[PDB]
């Protein structure tokens, strides 16, 4: 009974109809209400400067040639007379290879009220690119973006709106979280215009606010270096007798050094300039080296100026921790400010 | 240690059900394939069942729709259901566990075997 | 007797409409869920997801399919999935799943007279689930599968567990290198999103990781390199070269071993049990070295304090390091 | 309205197996390219990845009409229905064109009979790298597209007046390298089937050369200062000299190791392995010099307590004219 | 004419003809003949478990209704026209990811006798699962199953038979072996049934037989861990005041059992169980500890009982060799004989 | 004009059985191919495989396409190529091949007017070798290619290569980082399987591997070990800790070479020439530890015999190991 008036009017519906023309072609600006719901907000390569989001992309749009009239005033269809409408041709300019996901069945979904108002729903994984500055790597922030719009359509034809008031237009599941070593602080929603060879076009853009992680770097290597750095100037106190000890403390001072530096550099992304990292592991190396030295200087001082020996060791005992304490509270206070 | 201890068997009257049961102990057989046996007095030994970890049922040539067999995977054992039972059938019927190397109906790739358990029809 | 049956269907499927639900605009649908797992594989730290493969039946009435003068259930050609209406189900945390198309798509229709429609499909599927490693090795996970409608709401669509918790099968049969499957559960609730409610099944499983491959690969070179650093206090105390390589080898090799654990592991950045394990170790031998850095300093005044100092050692730290592994131990077993 | 009776009359009588002017003229195809980004490049494999807006602009009389309406704006759904080039990637490994959330193709059609069909590809392009110079060395990576089908006589393409265009160019994901600039030719390649009309552009890259300061040069430099430590080493310390001498050698080969993991198994010897392989000889001789010094102290005492001294000049000296060789060749002799 | 003719048979075959049915549906069961060739029995992962196969899978079914009349007896149809008529639908029940090559067309063809005979044939790269026991490592020997059968269709409607006898219905190819650390023996063919949620289904399987090659290990692992205990027992054989000498001889014997122990156990997949390698290395670092131990041991005793020391280090020089010929014997008589 | 050709070639595709090869029924097809070879890289030698990317091209004749007219070889669009007869070629070695598709699917079709048919094709695929490693790094490999039709036989179809020794092209333009290409050769033989005879066409390559990068990266460390450990018979027989320190720390140098070479190179598990060598001089210098040992152990109560014997060591370790070197070098160079 109401089977037989439902398919009659999706039988009626698509007579002389064409998807290749917009709606309001040549009468309207055709608007386009979008939303995305975030499922989960996947993890963040800095190797490759890019990062995944898995994501729903809701779409709403008022199309005049399909008003019908019925009981039900909603219709949901799955899959196969959605393909035979008109949707809006949304592109990320930023985006790189993504997946529209097909399991068991597309992940698509398009609803019509009795004015004619569409709503066009779709699961997808976007991977962007997340262009970044990693000068002040591990103590690090980012501001990654989303772009969109349409990729054949100028903004005289269509334009597009966030749903709800911009902030309320991104929504963050609350366990949607998949970020080892970043904190997800916060975004920001905003709308523009781009400028090409082909025309103007609408732009709707969103920024995820990442902070990095620093317990970890702090264990792995600023910990180990500091307390190198207080073994190399413990060798000071040691009798200038004591050959063995004191040589043996400042080469493997230098060892511990060198084989930290070399597996903290083995972890960072190739960037062809220094990170605070890399400042920070060429000073304790230098600390250490110039420890050495000043065991050298000492050895070499010793049987023919034991007193003056005596005065450069008293004197590094009191000027290498004063000045490994006075450059860290530097590091320390220039970086974690900004 | 490893052990398979089976029970069931006894006498029965020329047909009726029998299920003999076999409990390993000792290591878990869920990847391994567990099979059954039968040795009348002083013949050959003859295989008669087999399943496993996929639950794949094999069969020999003269037991084949009379002799069910099925395993616990919880409870790590396997079970043979003996239906239509004749005096042919009374023999010492053993349970074994093996990867089945060079051949699963082979009796000489199987590393751990039963003690036995004689079963009797009369008629 | 065949030409009747192409009759029947190819009644049935005329006139049907793909785009429209079974009692669409009435009561919901119905749909009965069952998963037969195959084989569970990859577990991935790295990429905190793991690997499913599995057989997927849903069974459903639709009355537009009933069919009459045939007392046998039609199992047709997979293609003829194309021609029916099924439901758009889902899965929530999948990230890459496909279905097997060898030698033809893995992938069953079966009709019954009463309208019963029978859908089945062989899946494999890379859930993500979220792993808290701060135990780990010594960790439990909890890894879970939602199945959800995706375009359907409660008012058109439902879904229940079709034999109540026997509804999923082959879980006893599965064998994991690494863990051991403790428990799974079945959940059935509705999902409130902004688009109206969604029915939602869940099911998870609880993992328990295996501690052989970790005791004998990685906490054991850790001890022996602790206990080859307690040869030195036997050694007299003029063999310099040899107390010195042998501090250095075991501070080189402790080194090695934790930078290039740190290279084979994965990257997660918080304190878990294995690194406090290896940094007492570490600690342990640098407190072996400092002792003889002690007493190198004052083995030529105070000779026979050096001599006890050695000789308390030989036995505090033993001691110390068995102290250390019990309390670890049952602060993590 | 009106537009659907312009669409349905100008695909009536429509046979797009064929190309325009098929008998009569070749097809003029005039071509753009917009760079959206030029990804990294993989040394090792000898790649490169870039991503592009390609734009082709024809006549075709079959699609001539008269209207008010001057351009008919569409979507992809009508590419498949006309004519279009079958323009190929000669030096193309992989590439494949974006779907999400549509097929990115736009097409736009004139009432002189114009056509403009534009599509956005991601294309990971050879380019044969000449690594002697590594890591001084500089690369112009190539792109060439052309007809796969038809030849001269049939399809000619054409550059306009802004040929490429790059917008942000310090927006990109080259660490290793810095762009300088690019060309566009064209040529007539001839092969078994025909002859056909290439299109060329190159991108000339030079790399940067702090990372492999940073990685390799400066520890390489410091692990030789420290071998040159031992020379001021008490010749009593037997074990000290003896475990700096061989933990330097260590270092050495460590470092050693990780300088050709960048690179692919090319056979001859590049600038870098040179540098490390001078830095080991250095660490090598320097250790031997320890060896010669303790086996001199028994027999020649006096002779050995001069070598230390000849050595705290000799080895940073002809390691300071080692690198000012080095270092005048690479960076102002080539 | 004889194209039109051939043309018009071609045309007629498929009139009232519904590929959705299986032949004799309804009346009799349906029996498949089933043959494979090997081309390449490709490469062999312990880590992951898994084989894979190159195949030829040739099928064969009788169907009534592809009946015909002609000048030819036999006909080979374009793959276009195979994918027209009921084929099995054959998936092969342990495996991971299977590729059916098109390249540069479908690797199907179908034949069509007179009599009404199909013959199926299609080329097919397998990766199946294969369950390993590796306690006998690396002398271990495994049979890798392969098992196929019917999705949809029940036993009471289709069974699957072998062409010839089932040991001479799989054939390997003379250059089918593409492994580097296997040996192929044989394998074996058998046939079962199988019951699920759905149904009772018949299941065809082939298993083949795959023994390890040992002589890998033998040259990289076992050789330089034997030379290495030969090496800390020669220690023996130096003299007692030579404590330095023997005291770097012990502590770098002990270094290099443990880097060649780390070195083995890289190779060796993440399992819960020890190996017989893992016995055998664990062995040799016991035997280099104890040899180290007892050198302790002297010098402990050495310039108090020197008497005691050298007849220690005289029944030294017996008993390790003793001790490590008879550890060989038994580890190479115990799993050289399964 | 254009009318023309669109009604010929309405007129050619209408009434066209695809299904049908030319000439069915009657004599075979012959099938001409040429090859032009654009790159190979990626020669693995892990996953026994290498990549190539080549012009395939194929040409028969078709009568039922034959027109007249038209002075013009007809280049049609690729989609044409669904509507008509192409031969079911396939590699047999092939593991995975495609044809690309930017920024159209990379095929050609081109038509004759007496029926000539000119099928085009842009294909990568990575074809399996058989690799013989026992001479490694101074080996030489044959890797091939194989053509073969799927579903006919020689009474349907032929194959042969159009242009005699000139059928492919663009060997000299390969540059492959770790060989050379010193030769390449044409086959062309039926194989017959059980269901028949089927023609096939096989081209092959015998690469050559570079030896310049083994000389510099691997031996020269072995050679430079092997000598340093020669040093000790210069040393006086009382300094034993010196002697016993070098000796032992060669011994962990060779240990230490071959563990990183067991890291860097392909695992290939059987016995290769550098196994040869590094077991060559692991042996040498296991003796000369075992010569100061015997030295060691006899330099008390005969001094002069064991003087004797490290002059003679001096003359023989060179000199064996010399000859060492000239047989490697002789059997493999
Ligand atoms: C060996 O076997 C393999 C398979 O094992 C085989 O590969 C497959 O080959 C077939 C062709 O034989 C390919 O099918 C074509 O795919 C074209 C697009 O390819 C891209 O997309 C693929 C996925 O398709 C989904 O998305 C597209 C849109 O992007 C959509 O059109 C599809 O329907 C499909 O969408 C489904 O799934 C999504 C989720 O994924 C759902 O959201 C959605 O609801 C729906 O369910 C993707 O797989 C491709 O990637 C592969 O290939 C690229 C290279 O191309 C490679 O780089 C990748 O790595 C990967 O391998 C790729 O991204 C598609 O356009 C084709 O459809 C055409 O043509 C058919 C046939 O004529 C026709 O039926 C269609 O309607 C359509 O006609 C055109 O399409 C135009 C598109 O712009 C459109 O403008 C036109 O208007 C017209 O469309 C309609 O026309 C009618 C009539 O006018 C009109 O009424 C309508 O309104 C409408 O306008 C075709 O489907 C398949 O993709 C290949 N798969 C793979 C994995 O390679 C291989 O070829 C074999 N080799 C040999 C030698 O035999
Ligand atoms: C891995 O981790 C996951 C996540 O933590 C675990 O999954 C959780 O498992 C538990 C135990 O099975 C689940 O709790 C159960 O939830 C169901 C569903 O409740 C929903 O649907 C009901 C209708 O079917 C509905 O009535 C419910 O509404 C009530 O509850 C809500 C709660 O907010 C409340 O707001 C309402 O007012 C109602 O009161 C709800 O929508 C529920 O039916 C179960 O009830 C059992 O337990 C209760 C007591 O708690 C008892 O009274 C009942 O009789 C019955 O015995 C139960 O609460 C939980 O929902 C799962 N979490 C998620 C996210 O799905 C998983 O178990 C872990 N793995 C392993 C192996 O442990
Ligand atoms: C790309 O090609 C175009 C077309 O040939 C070049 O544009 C012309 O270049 C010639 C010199 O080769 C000038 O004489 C013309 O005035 C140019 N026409 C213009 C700019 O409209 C263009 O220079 C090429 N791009 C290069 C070489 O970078
Ligand atoms: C159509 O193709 C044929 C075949 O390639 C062309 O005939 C060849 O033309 C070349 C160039 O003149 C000659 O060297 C060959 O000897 C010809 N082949 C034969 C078999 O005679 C023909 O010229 C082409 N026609 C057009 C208009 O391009």
């Amino acid at each position: 009974d109401n089977t037989t008036v439902f398919t009659r009017i999706l039988d009626r519906l698509l007579d002389g109809y064409d998807n290749r023309l917009r709606p309001g072609l040549g009468e309207r600006v055709t608007e386009v209400k979008t939303d995305i719901f975030v499922t989960s907000f996947g993890p963040v390569s800095d190797h490759d400067m890019e990062y995944t989001i898995d994501v729903f992309f809701r779409q709403s749009w008022k199309d005049e040639r399909l008003k019908f009239k019925g009981p039900m005033t909603v219709l949901r269809l799955n899959n196969l007379m959605a393909s035979k409408i008109w949707t809006p041709d949304t592109f990320f300019h930023n985006g790189k290879k993504s997946v529209a996901h097909n399991m068991t069945m597309p992940n698509k979904l398009l609803r019509i009220t009795e004015d004619g108002t569409l709503l066009y729903t779709m699961r997808l994984t976007v991977r962007a690119e997340c262009p970044m500055h990693l000068e002040d790597f591990p103590m690090d922030a980012h501001a990654c973006p989303l772009k969109f719009g349409s990729y054949a359509y100028t903004r005289a034809e269509v334009v597009y709106e966030w749903t709800r008031e911009p902030a309320r237009s991104v929504v963050v599941a609350e366990d949607g979280s998949r970020l080892n070593q970043y904190d997800l602080l916060g975004q920001t929603v905003d709308s523009g215009i781009v400028q090409s060879s082909t025309g103007e076009y609408v732009v709707m853009t969103t920024h995820f606010h990442l902070k990095r992680k620093i317990g970890y770097f702090v264990i792995q290597t600023y910990l180990p270096c500091i307390m190198t750095v207080i073994l190399s100037q413990v060798s000071f106190w040691l009798n200038r007798e004591s050959v063995p000890a004191r040589t043996v403390f400042g080469v493997t001072t230098v060892l511990t050094m060198t084989t930290l530096s070399i597996s903290a550099r083995n972890s960072l992304p190739k960037v062809a300039y220094a990170t605070a990292m890399d400042w920070f592991i060429a000073v304790c190396y230098a600390f250490v080296f110039s420890a050495l030295i000043e065991f050298a200087t000492v050895n070499y001082f010793t049987k023919s100026q034991p007193a003056r020996a005596a005065k450069i060791d008293r004197l590094s005992r009191i000027a290498f921790p004063l000045l490994f304490g006075i450059f860290n509270l530097v590091y320390w206070a220039t970086y974690l400010n900004r | 240690q490893v052990q398979l201890q089976e029970s069931g068997g006894g006498l029965v009257q020329a047909g009726g059900s029998l299920r003999v049961s076999c409990a390993a102990s000792g290591r878990t057989f869920t990847t391994y394939i567990m099979a059954w046996f039968r040795q009348a007095p002083g013949k050959e030994r003859e295989f008669l069942a087999a399943m496993d970890q996929g639950r794949i049922q094999y069969y020999g040539d003269s037991v084949r729709g009379r002799f069910t067999i099925s395993r616990d995977y919880a409870k790590n054992s396997v079970d043979l259901q003996l239906d239509g039972l004749r005096p042919e059938d009374t023999a010492v019927y053993y349970c074994a566990a093996g990867a089945g190397f060079w051949g699963l109906r082979t009796a000489s790739s199987y590393h751990y075997w039963g003690q036995g358990t004689q079963v009797t029809v009369s008629s | 007797n065949m030409s009747f049956v192409k009759e029947t269907v190819d009644k049935l499927l005329k006139g049907y409409d793909i785009r429209l639900r079974p009692d669409f605009g009435g009561p919901p649908v119905c749909v009965g869920m069952n998963i037969d797992i195959a084989s569970i594989d990859m577990v991935s730290e790295v990429n905190m997801d793991y690997t499913l493969t599995m057989y997927f039946q849903q069974y459903w009435r639709d009355k537009r399919l009933a069919y009459s003068g045939i007392p046998l259930n039609l199992t047709l050609d997979n293609r003829v999935a194309d021609q029916l209406w099924v439901p758009d189900t889902y899965f929530l945390n999948d990230k890459k799943s496909f279905v097997h198309g060898v030698t033809v798509k893995n992938r069953m229709i079966r009709l019954h007279p009463d309208g019963t429609v029978l859908y089945g499909l062989r899946i494999t599927t890379t859930a993500a689930c979220m792993m808290d490693l701060r135990r780990y090795p010594l960790d439990e996970q909890n890894c879970t599968l939602e199945i959800e409608s995706y375009g359907y709401t409660t008012d058109d669509i439902e879904f229940y567990w079709r034999g109540g918790d026997k509804a999923v099968t082959g879980v006893e049969r599965i064998e994991l290198p690494q863990f051991s499957i403790v428990e799974h559960r079945l959940v059935s609730r509705n999902v409130v999103f902004a688009t109206g409610a969604y029915p939602r099944l869940s099911l998870s499983f609880r993992l328990k990781r295996n501690i052989g491959y970790f005791i004998l690969q990685t906490y054991m070179p850790s001890i022996l390199i602790t206990i080859l650093s307690w040869v030195s206090f036997w050694i007299n105390y003029d063999a310099s070269a040899a107390r010195v390589a042998l501090g250095i080898t075991t501070v080189l090799t402790m080194t090695t071993i934790n930078t290039h654990l740190r290279e084979t592991l994965p990257k997660i950045p918080y304190v878990k049990a294995i690194d406090m394990y290896l940094m007492g170790c570490f600690v342990f031998v640098f407190l072996a070295l400092l002792e003889y850095a002690f007493v190198n300093y004052i083995f030529f005044s105070q000779p026979a304090r050096a001599a006890a100092i050695d000789r308390w050692s030989r036995i505090v730290f033993p001691f110390t390091f068995s102290l250390f592994n019990l309390v670890y131990w049952l602060y993590y077993v | 309205g009106d537009v659907t009776v312009i669409l349905n009359n100008l695909l009536e009588g429509y046979d797009n197996k064929l190309r325009p002017d098929i008998g009569v003229k070749p097809t003029l195809i005039h071509t753009d390219m917009y760079v959206n980004s030029i990804g990294p490049v993989n040394a090792i494999n000898m790649e490169y990845t870039i991503d592009i807006f390609f734009a082709q602009t024809w006549y075709d009389r079959r699609l001539k009409f008269n209207s008010t309406i001057k351009v008919l704006r569409l979507n992809s759904n009508m590419v498949g229905k006309i004519w279009i080039p079958d323009t190929f990637f000669r030096n193309s490994k992989k590439a494949d064109a974006h779907w999400i959330t549509t097929p990115n193709r736009m097409l736009r059609i004139w009432n002189d009979g114009r056509v403009l069909y534009t599509l956005r590809l991601t294309i990971d392009a050879e380019c044969q790298l000449q690594l002697h110079n590594f890591p001084m060395d500089e690369h112009s990576c190539p792109l060439e597209f052309s007809s796969y089908g038809y030849p001269r006589e049939e399809i000619v393409y054409q550059w306009k007046r802004s040929s490429v265009e790059v917008g942000d160019t310090r927006s990109w994901r080259l660490y290793q390298f810095s762009f300088v600039g690019l060309r566009n030719t064209t040529e007539v390649v001839k092969t078994t089937s025909g002859d056909y009309v290439v299109m060329s552009v190159y991108f000339d890259l030079s790399r940067r050369m702090g990372y492999f300061t940073i990685q390799t040069y400066i520890p390489c430099t410091l692990i030789v200062v420290l071998s040159w430590v031992s020379f001021w080493i008490n010749k009593d310390a037997v074990p000290a000299r003896t475990s700096l001498g061989i933990t330097t050698v260590l270092t050495m080969t460590t470092l050693s190791t990780i300088a050709r993991k960048s690179l692919p198994k090319v056979s001859y010897v590049t600038a870098m392995d040179l540098f490390v392989s001078v830095c080991f000889i250095f660490v090598f001789s320097a250790l031997v010099e320890y060896g010669t010094l303790h086996y001199f102290v028994s027999s020649q005492p006096a002779r050995a307590a001069k070598m230390d001294s000849y050595a705290r000049i000799f080895f940073p000296t002809a390691f300071c004219l080692f690198n000012l060789v080095y270092w005048v060749s690479y960076l102002y002799l080539g």
